[PDB]
RNA sequence: GGGGAGUGAAAUAGAACCUGAAACCGUAUGCGUACAAGCAGUGGGAGCCUACUUGUUAGGUGACUGCGUACCUUUUGUAU
């Protein structure tokens, strides 16, 4: 099971932890996260928004060129573009129990592959960077995720200036940090958080 | 890693895109054919 | 000292220390080669040729090498009928050595 | 060898050709004889060029004005002032005032 | 995301130019005339490599048609005589025997003569 | 307008000034063309020149010779 730190195994519920990899699923959730954070900030000009191009510049015969309607036209070199795109939301609807189970499946492979480092318990005393750096030099880790119950004000001011350190929380984390980041710290007060959460 | 997964074989295809080269398949046409009602913008028939 | 040699569904005029290219056989590089459908030998004045082939003749090659040479383009092109096809091309061959004319 | 330019001169590239020509490959002294009495505009424009060219090789270098042979002479274009010239029924065409680069390059060799 | 394809396009042009030099005027130096250069010469390239083994079959007919002649044969019944046993030598290394090793040929058409056909 | 001399890492970064291609227009060396008829190419191929490792190898010319009526669209049908 998960040998914390303290060498004290806890026996997780085996329905979250420890299942079955289904990559295609995950692809999936973090595929729609990842859509999900974009803006949709974009704005182009179709032919009726350019100024001007109104009248035709010529007649329809007798004149030897070829036949145009408006100066502001997508074949002409001023006129707007064809299909300019209005600004639109990217957010794709993904399901409730299709996310957890996202969740409870990568959380299975961070088990497999040793990411997952399951510690008793992780505070800081004051705000300081290095006060955190010499604490992460304690376990050895870099380029770490921090998992916690409840993100306190002390953690959060330390490891914003941090370079490789994220602080999130249960209710924060997202399909996308947990396999970003090379490892991801729990605590054992999360990994019960965990259980309602998921199964 | 975000580097390595991918969808499963045949979840996504690739959006055929009509008008673009000859060995496409969609070439010079789209699939519309020749001179009609069905092969002009706004080309379609009442329901 | 001139052979005809059947090789690869074709003969060539083969001496007795020429390197030849030959369409590509199941054989490893450096190893010895006898053919056997060898259809006439001559030796100065002295040629013979075979009824169906020439008996108790033989020639020994060796291989020097393989790869592929000269690569050719084929345009498939139907004028005025929106259809066009490109595809390549490069024909194994053999290289061999001549030893002896038996 | 040295060399004199002149990028900018009001005739056209093509008329300069054909004195161009006419002195590729001749020694100077009578290079500078057979423009000093050539009746275009460009024997002017390119005596001018050859004796500067001359004065280069004898005041940067030791070359005598005997032994240099204009060896290397080519003209190409150069920029063109566009204008317009009013025509009949209101029509209007544009008129291209052209320019060229002359080149002469001399050898003491 | 805009793509401007200024880039791309120039290394078919290039492509298209490299296979079309050494052709005259402007099929070797403007793209639009080049392609069509290039489209029928790899039509004519298509169908030469089917033609030259009819020319070179023609040609080899014709030499061991001059070969013969000389001996006191046709061709059409020096093959009649060759086919009478199986002699089994192929055109291309017959009309290279009729030109350098003549005294090979004429004791190949000696032994077709004696075939009696 | 140029040829020098100097500045600058670099003036073929010299003000019409980073890179600076294609159409277009020239100058040099190699080869072929003034008795030979047509989508200008392709298959074969003499001679010449340059290169080598000194030619049963490499590159550029292509005398000569068999076949060969461009691309797109509209069409029952196009060199048309
Ligand atoms: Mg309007
Ligand atoms: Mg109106
Ligand atoms: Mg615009
Ligand atoms: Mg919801
Ligand atoms: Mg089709
Ligand atoms: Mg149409
Ligand atoms: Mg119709
Ligand atoms: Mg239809
Ligand atoms: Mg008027
Ligand atoms: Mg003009
Ligand atoms: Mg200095
Ligand atoms: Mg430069
Ligand atoms: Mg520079
Ligand atoms: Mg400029
Ligand atoms: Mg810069
Ligand atoms: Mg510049
Ligand atoms: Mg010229
Ligand atoms: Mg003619
Ligand atoms: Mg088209
Ligand atoms: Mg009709």
């Amino acid at each position: 099971q998960l040998n914390v730190n303290g060498a004290q195994a806890i026996e997780v519920s085996e329905r979250t932890f420890g299942g079955e990899f289904n990559e295609t699923l995950v692809h999936q959730a973090v595929v729609a996260y990842m859509a999900g954070g974009r803006q949709g900030s974009k704005a182009q000009k179709t032919r009726s928004e350019v100024s001007g191009g109104g009248k035709k510049p010529w007649r329809q015969k007798g004149t030897g060129r070829a036949r145009a309607g408006t100066i502001r036209s997508p074949i002409w070199r001023g006129g707007g573009t064809t299909f300019a795109a209005k600004p639109r939301s990217h957010e794709q609807k993904l399901n409730k129990k299709m996310y957890r189970a996202a969740l409870r499946s990568i959380l299975a492979e961070l088990v497999r592959l040793d990411r997952l480092v399951v510690v008793a318990d992780f505070a800081v005393d004051a705000p300081k960077t290095k006060g955190l750096v010499a604490k992460l030099d304690t376990l050895g880790l870099k380029d770490v995720l921090i998992v916690t119950d409840g993100v306190d004000e002390n953690l959060y001011l330390a490891a914003r200036n941090l370079a490789h350190v994220d602080v999130r929380d249960v209710q924060g984390s997202d399909p996308v940090s947990l396999i970003a980041y090379d490892k991801v710290l729990v605590t054992v007060s999360a990994v019960k958080k965990f259980e309602e959460l998921l199964g | 890693q975000l580097n390595d997964l991918r969808s499963a074989p045949g979840a996504r295809r690739e959006k055929h895109r009509p008008g673009r080269g000859i060995g496409s398949g969609l070439g010079k046409t789209g699939g519309r054919g020749h001179k009609g009602l069905t092969s002009r913008s706004g080309g379609k028939v009442a329901p | 000292m001139y052979a005809v040699i059947v090789t690869g569904g074709k003969q060539h005029k083969v001496t007795e220390g020429e390197f030849l290219k030959v369409e590509k056989l199941d054989v490893a590089t450096g190893e010895a080669i006898d053919f056997d459908r060898v259809l006439l030998v001559a030796n100065g004045e002295d040629v013979k040729i075979g009824l169906p082939v020439v008996e108790g003749a033989k020639v020994t090659a060796e291989v020097v090498s393989h790869g592929r040479h000269d690569k050719v383009r084929i345009i498939k092109f139907r004028r005025r009928k929106h259809h066009m096809k490109r595809q390549g091309h490069r024909q194994w061959f053999t290289e061999i050595k001549i030893t002896g004319i038996q | 060898e040295v060399a004199a330019k002149l990028s900018g001169a009001r005739i056209s590239a093509q008329k300069a050709r054909l004195v161009a020509d006419q002195i590729r490959g001749k020694k100077v002294g009578e290079a500078l004889n057979l423009l000093a009495f050539s009746s275009k505009k460009a024997a002017e424009i390119m005596k001018k060029v050859l004796e500067s060219a001359v004065a280069n090789a004898e005041h940067n270098e030791g070359a005598d004005v005997d032994d240099l042979k204009v060896s290397t002479v080519f003209v190409n274009e150069g920029r063109s002032l566009k204008r317009i010239m009013p025509r009949a029924k209101g029509r209007a065409d544009r008129i291209v005032k052209r320019s060229c680069h002359i080149t002469v390059k001399v050898a003491d060799k | 995301a805009r793509v401007k394809r200024g880039v791309i396009a120039r290394r078919r042009h290039k492509k298209i130019l490299k296979l079309a030099k050494g052709y005259y005027g402007a099929r070797s130096r403007v793209f639009r005339v080049a392609k069509q250069a290039v489209i029928k010469a790899g039509q004519y390239a298509y169908r030469d490599r089917r033609q030259r083994k009819r020319q070179f079959r023609a040609l080899w007919i014709a030499r061991i048609n001059a070969g013969a002649r000389q001996n006191g044969l046709s061709y059409s019944r020096l093959i009649a005589g060759l086919k009478k046993a199986a002699i089994e030598i192929d055109r291309k290394v017959l009309a290279d025997l009729a030109v350098n090793e003549k005294a090979a040929f004429t004791a190949i058409v000696e032994k077709a003569k004696a075939s009696l056909a």
